[PDB]
């Protein structure tokens, strides 16, 4: 089914996710959700707590066939470098907006499978952007709080205006 | 529709980025989605349509 996406500046994304304990059939429907809605919406990652649902689970493909989608539960990431390099990113909570930000591309990443086993990967260029913007969901910060003060708050009073006509 | 074209187009030229070898591909998709990022920002749903449109054949080839 197709989730509804929460936008900035709704509260609940600031939430802090709790981890998953249990891998059970509940999670894995809760990811077939999740990519339909990342597959439409159209998006290349997905977190949880952007679809109000605030478990520590994050589904990406970065394949140009949808060949390759990957679960990420309980992730961690840990950078493999000082090297800070940019990326242009845009968000599917912060729609229509994309800037530059600045972060690690090689980085180890540690996270269950979609199985609930452990898993390390060394993540490199896209991924390793993808990665931290998801990880960053599940600790309630989105791309914007990289952004300086001005540009922040344009941005926020552009979707409170969209926001406004919604309802 | 416009926002879910211009979306697609976007990760399409990502992912070519990614997986090219070649830094002539990398750049001429990165130069497509600066103009992209461009077209969008200022809301010139012209500019952003024929932009989508060279981005799909520079993809197929
Ligand atoms: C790069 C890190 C982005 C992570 C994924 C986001 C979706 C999201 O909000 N995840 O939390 C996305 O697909 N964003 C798209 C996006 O910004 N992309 C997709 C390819 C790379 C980048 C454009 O430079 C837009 C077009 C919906
Ligand atoms: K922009
Ligand atoms: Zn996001």
């Amino acid at each position: 089914a197709i989730l509804n996406i929460l936008e900035f500046p709704d509260p609940r994304l600031r939430t802090i996710a709790k981890p998953v304990e249990v891998v059970d059939d509940a999670v894995r429907q809760l990811i077939d959700d999740m990519f339909e809605t990342m597959y439409e919406a159209p998006g290349i990652g997905l977190a949880a707590t952007q679809v109000n649902v605030h478990k520590r689970i994050v589904v990406m493909d970065l394949s140009e066939d949808k060949s390759e989608p990957r679960v990420f539960i309980n992730p961690e990431f840990e950078p493999l470098t000082e090297d800070m390099d940019q990326y242009q990113e845009g968000c599917l909570s912060v729609p229509g907006f994309y800037e530059n930000v600045d972060r690690p591309q090689k980085v180890r990443i540690k996270a269950l499978d979609r199985d609930g086993n452990p898993f390390e990967e060394v993540a490199e260029g896209l991924l390793a952007v993808c990665i931290q913007h998801e990880c960053d969901h599940l600790n309630g910060k989105l791309f914007v709080d990289y952004l300086s003060t001005l540009k922040r708050d344009r941005i926020r009073k552009k979707l409170e205006k969209q926001h406004r006509q919604q309802a | 529709d416009y926002i879910r074209e211009l979306r697609a187009a976007l990760i399409l030229l990502a992912l070519k980025k990614q997986h090219a070898e070649d830094p002539d591909a990398q750049r001429v998709a990165d130069e497509l989605m600066k103009k992209l990022f461009d077209a969008a920002h200022r809301n010139d749903k012209d500019k952003v349509k024929k932009v989508v449109e060279e981005a799909k054949k520079v993809v197929s080839t």
